[PDB]
Parts: structure tokens; sequence; C-alpha cells
């Protein structure tokens, strides 16, 4: 765990990574993901995630 | 003591005086209700707040005006005890 | 009993960092508030700013900072000008044993405002003294610095090479720092440098043996008008 | 006024009579206390312009002499809308004054 | 004095630039 | 009439009746309504249903005057749409049925 | 007396024995002749260079407008009891009797009317027609309304009685003119809205769209896709459910249309739902930045639906409108205030970089440079907003906004709601200023100095103005333009322009505080508004 | 006596724009706000009421609120003090200035009238 200001006053361990668990999940959902999240135009008419599109692309025929 | 007592007399009587003042153990309840009723005092005083409401519902200034009116009695739901 | 109800219902820090969506804006002190919840997100609000740091400790406020010595109140350089600090200390040392022109002039003509801070800074008890940091920025440097480097100081400060700019090229810049682009290692040597080894080089520009540069780009490969100004 | 804590207003709807003040205070603000750029007249309330007391200094309560007025300062910040600022406390300062003074001469 | 000159200046410039413009219009 | 802010009935039987939104109106009296076909209603006549009745185009008054206004002002854009070199102001106002699209030009008509 | 050039110019001057001031304005390069009718209670002059200008001293002031009407040669003032005031014309190949409306009310006018409230509408910049949005909270939408009509209809027949008196259809064939009986309508959440392709030179709508009942319009945006060619595309955001006061909704969509036929028809292409209400839409480099609730998204179109480029979410509360220049972005919230946004384009991300350290709950907003923007006020004030000098562009907290903040450099409280601000010029070059439209139906504008010394003279002229002439109802005037934010480098042009209505004794009081005569005073007002505007 | 110089030169600066400089003064008077002197603490807030007019109540609420429900009682009793000297003048300015605070379960906080959209 990062001692960051966030943990200021956190003493007991089950705190620290709970507390920890949330912190996560909260900077986890403000962060864009760009490549978990962009929509790539599917050359027939299609929508699919720009990592899926990339792999593919390569992945033989894509 | 004396202190609390006297500031407490001063803080009750300066509140009764003008509606809205706090003090030391003023609630969340009603800070937040007086702080609704001015609004809308002063919704219905500037002439044009008023237009912007009854613009973007679709009733008529007087339906408007009396519904702040009505809301003005218990806005923030029920009290808190 | 009702005094330790409330204290029986009361959060402990770790509860209240972890219900309200921000929790580092929560202090020690909240959790013995009325309402910790009204508290915590009036503190996490833009804008606001947080209660003074002394109303807890046992001692006074400037009474506190007391003992050391402090130099006279220094005239903003402006007034100085006017040099009423050499007409007050003549008469001054003659009872001890000015024209009108240069003090309007100093008043309006070139008078000009100091650093402010913005809202928020709340003076503290040593913010005179507080050493400025965060400062991550190494294009920044000082003239006591490049002095006490025996570097020079002032606009050749650029041309005057840093004494570690030579192991930047050497090892790479502080490897803590990948964004630091250094004059001269990673930009073109500024403008009228010079790459050399002489008495003032820039070393040589960092290269691989195709002829690319290992750090940054050694050799340097809108209507921003204001609207309504007066002329 | 600024200077004596203990001291009252009467603090009830002012009304349409005006202030006066004595020779000996007169010059000031009332409430500010200051001494200077009088905008706005005084006003006082009806109980407070009752009786012999058509005329009076609002401060010292003697004999009235000129008109009282509010400083740029209090008209600014509207404190000039407080009715009455009649003083209904003497004070502690004219009686023990008076009291030496019959003591001594 | 010269407030006065330099704001008649001022509207011979307005009057030469307009007049002008009509002139190409 | 569209709905007022305030009507006022003056002598010589006008009525003005400025309508809160959008234009004004100053209307005229040329019947004072009684003694037709319509049927009026009372305190008295008793129903437990409320009366009904029927609207119909002015027959009591005649709309001698209108004063134009801009009021409310939705949008506003400066423009040059036609050919000439001085920008009109597309001006779109209104509130529901009666909102229209001004066009608005310096001059006099 | 006044006085006609041929070079289109014209002066006054009072008449002394001899003449004592002068002040001249243009009237057209073609000879100015001038010529004298009395009207609406006073004689006043004609003048015709191009087009015919009515001079009056309207109650006391020189107001020099032209009229809306074709070129003239000649004329002269006529009466009759067919025409009881009014003016014989000749004109090319043609003579006129003409009469002249009200003479006051400065702006002509013609309207052309639609259904609904209309929230915007913007301009296709080749074809030149107006794309508007219509919308209306607690309506019916025209299909819904016939619809239930002829359904109450139906339940009136199965009354079972003499079944032979039939009212339905003569119901069903009436049909007030909503616009003058009322809007027969109700209900709580149920929207209605409309999409109006309209020319704006005749009245004729080109074009209309009516979308579903819940459906209400909230935004449109006239673009061009850069991947696609030259065709112009039409966005119109849409809510669906809105509830106004508790606020909740079902969501978003985005409705694209292909705006063919050289700008008169609209087709549909598709629509993307979305995850709110998408309350602003702007044009962008090549892809179109939508604000949706609280996060801002690069969009891009595809032929299916369009696609998500990029994102942020981090802006506040609710995105209310959105600006662009050409790089950075400004967007503005509707409590928190304009916030800065910067576009790094090859590594394609928002990056939040600085913004404004007051709460304003802004309704609109406009970029006057790379700098400032200038941005209305719900409760009726006009702030403008500058970056200070030194700021970093481009990075990747402090008082809980951003790193760095943005200074106010103006605050004044017009009196209404601004509900649409503006930077442009009104007469042939004339100086830029800055016109502004409000809620009562007011139309004014704001307008920079260029030099300290009318700065200054117009500061003093209003101060002393200010105590010399307060206002009526007792409010003092520096409080009311200070009434939220305190009033910061505005000079109010309605008490400066009442000197002109004082009373003499005190003109003069004023007028030599300044040390100057009432017609010097007088005529340096006249100035500004003469120059920079009508 | 610096706090007087404070209150009268922000009463006369009034509505001309200096604004940048009484909000930096505001900010070195703020930190005595926890005073006892009678005479110091009663220039202080003559101080805070003359910056008032000078630069908004919308600073001053900035300044006032961390405080308005701070756990302590001394610093309540200040703050409640300094921020009804406030809401007594310009308890209207103060409609467009409170923050906004979220709604719990059996209430609802929020006014929606003012963000009406058009
Ligand atoms: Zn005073
Ligand atoms: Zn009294
Ligand atoms: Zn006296």
């Amino acid at each position: 765990i990062p001692n960051t200001a966030h943990f200021a006053n956190v003493t007991q361990i089950e705190d620290a990574v709970s507390l920890w668990a949330k912190l996560k999940l909260q900077k986890a959902s403000e962060r864009w993901q760009p490549d978990t999240e962009e929509e790539y135009e599917d050359s027939s008419g299609n929508v699919v995630n720009k990592k899926t599109y990339e792999d593919l692309k390569r992945q033989g025929l894509l | 003591m004396t202190d609390r007592y006297t500031i407490h007399s001063q803080l009750e009587h300066l509140q009764s005086k003008y509606i809205g003042t706090g003090h030391a153990d003023t609630t969340k309840w009603e800070w937040l209700v007086n702080q609704h009723r001015d609004s809308y005092c002063s919704y219905m005083g500037h002439f044009d707040l008023l237009n912007y409401f009854a613009i973007a519902e679709n009733e008529s200034k007087a339906r408007v005006r009396f519904n702040l009116m009505e809301k003005m009695l218990q806005p923030c739901g029920p009290p808190a005890d | 009993s009702k005094k330790k109800l409330r204290r029986m219902n009361r959060f402990t820090v770790a509860e209240l960092k972890q219900l309200v969506a921000r929790p580092d804006v929560v202090e020690m002190h909240d959790v013995t508030a009325q309402d910790p919840k009204l508290l915590v997100h009036l503190k996490a609000t833009r804008n606001s700013v947080p209660v003074p740091r002394h109303w807890c400790f046992k001692r006074k406020y400037l009474q506190g900072k007391r003992g050391i010595e402090k130099p006279p109140f220094e005239l903003p350089d402006f007034i100085k000008r006017t040099g009423i600090q050499e007409m007050r200390e003549a008469l001054q040392e003659k009872e001890e044993q000015i024209d009108y022109q240069k003090l309007h002039d100093a008043f309006f003509k070139w008078q000009t405002k100091p650093k402010l801070t913005i809202h928020g800074d709340l003076y503290y008890e040593g913010k005179e003294f507080e050493t400025r940091l965060k400062e991550k920025k190494p294009g920044d440097l000082s003239d006591e610095l490049r002095i006490s480097l025996g570097m020079p100081v002032g606009p050749n400060a650029h041309k005057v090479p840093p004494p570690w700019l030579i192991a930047m090229q050497r090892y790479g810049p502080p490897p803590s720092y990948p964004n630091l682009k250094i004059p001269g290692l990673n930009s073109p040597i500024p403008e009228s440098c010079s790459f050399g080894y002489h008495a003032g080089g820039w070393g040589k520009p960092p290269v691989d043996e195709t002829g690319k540069p290992l750090y940054g780009d050694v050799f340097g490969t809108i209507d921003r008008t204001p609207w309504g100004e007066l002329e | 006024a600024k200077h004596h804590p203990d001291l009252i207003f009467c603090r009830k709807q002012a009304g349409v009579a005006i202030g006066r003040l004595c020779e000996k205070c007169d010059g000031k603000c009332v409430i500010c206390d200051s001494y200077v750029r009088p905008c706005t007249l005084v006003r006082i309330c009806d109980e407070c312009n009752y009786g012999s007391y058509q005329g009076r200094c609002v401060i010292c309560g003697g004999p009235g002499v000129s008109d009282a007025y509010y400083c740029k300062e209090c008209t600014i910040q509207e404190k000039d809308r407080d009715g009455c600022p009649k003083i209904v406390n003497l004070g502690s300062s004219k009686t023990d004054l008076f009291y030496e003074r019959k003591k001594y001469g | 004095k010269k407030q006065d000159l330099d704001d008649e200046e001022k509207t011979a410039k307005f009057i030469e630039e307009q007049v002008r413009r009509g002139l190409e219009g | 009439v569209p709905v007022a802010a305030a009507m006022c009935v003056l002598k010589t039987g006008f009525l003005f009746v400025a309508s809160e939104f959008g234009n004004h109106y100053l209307y005229q009296i040329a019947h004072l309504g009684d003694d037709d076909e319509e049927p009026e209603f009372s305190s008295a006549m008793p129903l437990e249903d409320t009366f009904f009745f029927q609207p119909r185009p002015l027959k009591n008054l005649v709309l001698v005057d209108e004063l134009d206004s801009l009021s409310p002002i939705l949008f506003c854009q400066i423009a040059d749409l036609a050919n000439e070199d001085t920008p009109q102001l597309y001006v779109a106002c209104g509130r529901g049925p009666r909102s229209s699209l001004r066009v608005l030009r310096h001059g006099l008509e | 007396l006044n006085i006609g050039l041929q070079n289109g110019v014209l002066l006054r001057t009072v008449l002394d024995p001899v003449t004592g001031d002068l002040s001249d304005t243009r009237t057209g390069s073609r000879p100015v002749k001038l010529f004298r009718v009395r009207m609406q209670g006073q004689e006043a002059v004609l003048a015709m260079s191009s087009r015919s200008w009515l001079s009056y001293s309207y109650q006391s002031r020189f107001h020099l407008t032209p009229l809306s009407y074709e070129t003239l040669e000649f004329a002269s003032g006529f009466a009759s009891e067919q025409c009881p005031e009014g003016i014989v014309a000749i004109s090319t190949n043609t003579l006129r009797i003409l009469a002249l409306e009200k003479l006051g009310a400065v702006f002509n006018q013609v309207a052309f009317p639609l259904q609904y409230t209309p929230r915007k509408f913007v301009i296709h910049p080749e074809s030149n027609n107006l794309i508007i949005i219509e919308t209306d909270h607690n309506a019916y939408t025209e299909a819904t309304k016939a619809q239930r009509k002829q359904q109450m209809a139906e339940e009136m027949v199965e009354a079972a009685g003499e079944l032979a008196a039939e009212m339905a259809a003569a119901f069903l064939n009436e049909n007030l003119p909503e616009s003058i009986f009322g809007a027969p309508k109700a209900g709580n959440g149920q929207w209605a809205s409309v999409i109006r392709v309209m020319n704006p030179i005749q009245g004729n709508t080109l074009d209309l769209v009516q979308l579903e009942q819940n459906e209400a319009a909230f935004s449109v945006a006239v673009c061009r896709f850069s991947n696609t060619g030259e065709d112009w595309y039409v966005l119109v955001g849409v809510a669906k459910d809105l509830i106004l006061n508790p606020r909740s909704v079902a969501g978003g969509f985005v409705y694209t249309y292909k705006l063919v036929n050289n700008g008169e028809k609209l087709e549909f292409l598709h629509k993307t739902p979305v995850e709110e209400v998408p309350a602003a839409i702007a044009p962008f480099q090549g892809r179109v930045l939508i604000g949706v609730g609280k996060l801002l998204r690069v969009y891009d179109l595809g032929k299916k639906k369009l696609l998500r480029k990029c994102e942020n979410k981090h802006i506040a509360n609710y995105i209310s409108g959105i600006q662009t220049i050409g790089h950075r972005v400004i967007v503005s919230d509707v409590q928190e205030s304009f916030i800065w946004v910067r576009y790094k384009r090859n590594e394609n991300q928002l990056i939040i970089f600085a913004d404004d350290t007051y709460p304003r709950w802004v309704t609109t907003a406009s970029l006057l440079d790379y700098d400032t923007v200038a941005g209305a006020d719900k409760f009726g004030n006009i702030c403008v907003v500058r970056l200070p000098p030194n700021t970093n562009d481009e990075v990747d907290g402090l008082l809980n906004g951003a790193s760095q903040k943005a200074e106010v450099i103006m605050n004044y409280h017009v009196g209404e709601t601004v509900l649409s601000l503006q930077k442009t010029t009104l007469i042939p070059g004339g100086s830029e200023s800055l016109v502004y439209t409000t809620l009562s139906g007011g139309i004014g504008i704001l307008v920079p100095f260029t030099s300290h010394e009318d700065h200054d003279f117009f500061q003093h002229v209003e101060m002393h103005l200010r105590s010399e002439h307060p206002p009526l109802c007792g409010r003092d005037h520096l409080s009311f333009r200070s009434y939220y934010f305190p009033v910061k480098n505005v000079i109010d042009g309605d008490l400066c322009e009442q000197f002109n209505s004082m009373e003499p004794n005190k003109q003069k009081n004023v007028s030599e505080e300044l040390d100057r005569t009432p017609p010097e005073v007088s005529k340096k007002l006249e100035d500004i508004r003469t120059r920079y505007a009508f | 006596t610096a706090s007087a110089v404070v209150q009268h030169m922000s009463l006369g600066v009034y509505g001309f724009g200096c604004e940048d400089s009484l909000n930096h003064l505001l900010n070195y008077v703020w930190p005595n706000v926890f005073e006892t002197s009678p005479h110091v603490i009663q220039a202080v807030m003559g101080a805070l009421e003359g910056l008032r007019v000078a630069i908004g109540p919308c600073r001053m609420l900035q300044y006032c609120l961390q405080g308005l429900f701070h756990p302590a009682r001394k610093v309540r009793d200040v703050y409640w003090k300094i921020y009804n000297s406030i809401y007594i003048g310009s308890q209207d300015a103060l409609i467009a200035h409170y923050p906004r605070i979220y709604n719990d379960d059996k209430n609802t906080y929020i006014r929606y009238e003012l963000d009406y959209i058009l």
C-alpha cells in the first residue's frame, strides 16, 4: 500500500487493506482505459473494443 | 456557564429577531431548511428567475408562484427527530 | 447517557474515510463533530478554505513564534528610488549630533504591484521560512546555486554548463526523471551554445552508431492577441 | 457606541422625527463614532422623541443644537437601518463622574 | 486643449475611414 | 385572451391585456356580454360534476391594437443572412404555441 | 442648422450669431439632400443619400435611424384623410404616399411562427438556413394529441344514450387554433419536441421532423466529419423521460441526420443510445465533442452508430455547454464554472488544466480569444474570466479544483437573465463589441474602452451622477450593480446617459465638477454610442 | 491596529477593482479570528465585515464554510458569529453561493429549480 494522505489515522492492517480496495476501485473508475473502452469500427458495420480490433486486425484478417 | 448561557440568550434573541441565523448547535436540518426558504422568497422576488422557471416548465407565472409558496411550508421533507 | 449514546454511535476515522467519497480530507478530530458526514462533505467541496491550524495548539499564535531577532521592514524599491531613506538619515543624523516631482512620479509613473497569494493562502507560523518545495522542474535554477557551483548566473546560465549535464549525457539523465530534457543533451544546445571540450563546452551529442540521438534531440531536428486592450 | 460596550440602543421602528445632538457631542457619527463625511440624517423612534425629549442630544442627553448624521461607512454597510439609535441607558460614566464631582467640590 | 485637438483628430479618422469605405461602395 | 400578467379595464371601455410573454394587446368592449344564449353558472344551482362550458372565438371584445414585444429571448444570433451588409439579428423567442422567430434590423417600418 | 455634403456625411450645429458647436456622422457617397416633415408631435428631417434617414430629437436626443425601404430621388411631407400623416416620395420611376409606423423601437422586426419553445438553432453555412429544435415540457406531440382526441371521442359514444345525438364527428372536426385558445396540453413528465429546417428570408419551413412523444431535444450541431467527405450532418441531442423537479431520466439518444438536397432535407441515419441527457454538442477538429451528464466524450461517425474516440469523467456537476477554440476546450458546467481542458491529440487524452475559483451557474458563454471567456450567469450577472499570462497550456491537486486557477477581470450585474452572449460588430466598419440579449427582451452591448483618458472621464461622469441623481426607487446604484459579486471594471451607460435628462442647474453642478459645459459633456457621451453601436 | 486599517481601506476601495490585494490582506487577517482580548477581537470582526462589502460574500462564505460544523465548540462559536454577521447583510446575495449538499434517504436537500436547464 502506498503511504498517502488517504491512510492518515489508519492504524489497523484490516482497515488499510480494505480502504485500499475501495480506493483502488475508485481510481480504477476515474482513470480512463483507452483500449479497454474505445469503440472501433468493424468494416462490415460493427463495434468492438479497440484492443480486440487491433488484435484481430493483425489476427489474420482484420 | 455564564458564557454559554449569555451567548445562548443572545443567539436565541438574535435569531428570533432574524429568522435564519445560526448558533453553535445549529443542526444540518435547520440550516438547510432556512436556506431553501430564502431561495424561495428570492425566486418570487427577482421578477426574472420567475420567467426562467415558468419557461423551463410549461406553467404560467401565477401557477408557478403558487407552487413555490405552497412548498415554502416544509420544503426539505419532515423534520429529523 | 445521551452523550454516551452519541459516543457509542460515533464513527471511527476508518469508517468516516470509508463511506465518505474522499477520505484524505478527513482529520482525526472530525469524528468528534455532531454530523461526521456533513462535516466531511463540507471539507470535500471545491474552493473552500480549511480552518487555521492553531485551534488546538495549547500555546498562543504568534506568541509561540517569540525568540529570534527580525531585520526592520524593507521599503518597496520604488519608494527606495526616492531616497527618502537618505533624506531621513541626513536630517536625523544632524539632529543626532527633497524635491516633489520625483515623489509624484514614484507614486504614479513607476509604482508596480507586489507578489500576492491567491485565495486559500492562509498565513501560519513559519510560512515566511517555509521551504518552497515540490519544484521537480530540472530547468528552474538559481543564482546562489549557479554561483556556489561556480556556474554562471543570469542570461548566460543556459550556455553555462551544469556540472551534472555531463553525467546526464553519460549515464542518461537522473533515472527517476525520464521526463528530464537537458538543453544541449536532449534538446539542442541553447542559442549560441557550442558543443565542445573547451572551458564551456556542451560535450558531444548523445549518439547511436546510425546517427540518431539516444536522449532527446541534441540539435533540434492561435492568434494570441487579447481582445480589448488600451492603446 | 463602539467605545463603551455597556451601552444600548432603542432599536424600535424608525419614524420621521430627526435626531439632534448636544453642542458638546456634536460633529460625529452616532455609531461608527468617527468625525467625518456625514451623508444621511438620523431618524428616531416615536417614544424616543415623545415628551420633554423633543430635541435632545441622543448621546449626551442634553439640549438639541444641530442635526445628527451618518458616516459614509455606516451608510454604505447599511448600519443605518436599525431604527432608533436612541441610547436608553445612561451609562456608568456620567453617573460616576458626577458623583466624584459632588464629593470633591 | 490638446485633448480637444486629439478627439478632433479621432473624429477626422472616423469620417475619413467611413467615407472611403463608402467610396469603395 | 392569451394569459395576462395584468389586465386593467379603463373607462371608455378599453381593456389593456398585457400578456406575460409575447405581444401585448389592447381590446375594446363592444358587448357588455349579457342576455344571450350563453348559459350562466351560479352559486345556487346544485350538482354533485361541475358545470361545463364551451370556448368560442371573440364576441364581446375587438382587438384595436397590438404592442410588439420580444420577451422572452431564448436564443439570439447576429448574422448577415441576406445580401445587405448590416447584420440582422435572428432572435428566436416566445413561449409555446405563440413562439416565433423574429428578424430584426435597424430601421423604421 | 443641418449641413449635408454630397459625399455622404452630415453635420449638426446649434445656431447663434455664429456656428458654435458641431457633430457629424455619415449618411452613402451619393449627395445628401435634406427635407422637412412634422412627425408624431414633432417636426423632423429626412435625408437621402443611398437610403432614407429620418432624424428626430427623440424627446431631446438626436436619433438618426435609417428606414426599411428603397432609395430615393426626392420627397416631402404630406397629410391627408386617407393617410393622416406621411410622406410624398418620388422615387425610382415611382410616386409613393407613405406612412411611418411607431416612431420608437430602434429595431424593426418580422415574425415567423413556430409550434414549441425554440431552444436552439444553428445556421447551415452553405445554404444559409436555420436548424431549430423546439421543445415543450408538459405537452403533447401532434400524433398523441390526435390519437387521444379521437379516442376520447370513442368513449363519448359509449354513453349509450340517444347513440343518435352525435357530437363525436363534430368534436373530431373541431380544432381551436392553439396559438389563440391555449395549448390543449398537460402531463407532468411528458415532453414533445420537433426539428425544423427553415429559410431565413421567407418564412417557409423547408422541412420538419416530429420526434416521439416523450423525447425532448436539447442541443444541435451542424458539422462535417473529417473521415467522410463534404457531406454536412446534423446531430440532435435528445433526452428521454426527463422528470424535472425531482430529477431522473430514462436516458439519452443522439439523432443523426444527413442534411441532403443542398441543405433542405433531413434524412435519418441512426440514433445511438447514451447514458444520460446529452446537454450540449460541438464540432471540434473533425470529430464531435458531446457533453453527456457529467462526462465529456469525443465521438466520431461510424456508419452503424456514433463511436466513442475519447472521454473524460472528472467534470464536476453536469455539463451545460461547451466551447472550443482551435486547440483547447472550455467546458462550462451548471454550478461550478468554466473548466478549461486541453486535447492532447497524438496521445489521445483530454486533460483538465486550469479552472475558475468561484461558483457561478453559467447559462451561456463565449470566447473572446485564446485566454479569455465571457460568461453569463443565471441569476443575472456577466463575468469575464481570463487565464493568467504564464500558465502552462500542457500538463499531465490544489484547492480541490485543478492546479492553476483563472482570474476574474470583470463582474457586472446586468439585471435580467442573460441567455445569449456574442461578440460582433453592428455598423459597418464600427469596432467589435460584445452584444448580449436578455430574457426580458432587452438587447444591450458592452464596449471596450481604448484610452485611459476617456475611461477616466466616463468614470468621473458616472461617479458624480451617482450621487447627484440617485435612482428613483431608492436603491443605491453601486450596490445594485454589485448585487452578487462586487462590480469591477465596468462603467454604466444608462447612468451616464441620464445626464441629458437631469435638470439644467444640476447639469451645471456636474459639468463644472469636470469643468466642461453641458454641450461638451453631452457630445462626449454621444460619441461612444455613435461610433460603436446605434 | 493593522486590522483597523484594512477595514477602512476596503470600505474606501469599494467598487474599483482592487480586489486581489484586499483578498491577500484577508488571508493574513483571517487567522487572528481565534482570539480573546476584546479590543483585538472586535477590531478583527470589523475588518471582516468591511472586507465583506469589498470582496463579496461569496468569498467570505468560502472562508467560513469548513468550520460551521467543526467538532470543537470554541471554533463553532467563532464561525457562527462570523457567518451570522454575514447573513444579516447580503442575505440575498448569499442565494447563489451556497454549496450543493447531497440529499440523504429521508429528506431532499438539493434545489433542482436552479438547474432547470433551458
Ligand atoms: Zn458611523
Ligand atoms: Zn426610539
Ligand atoms: Zn451630547
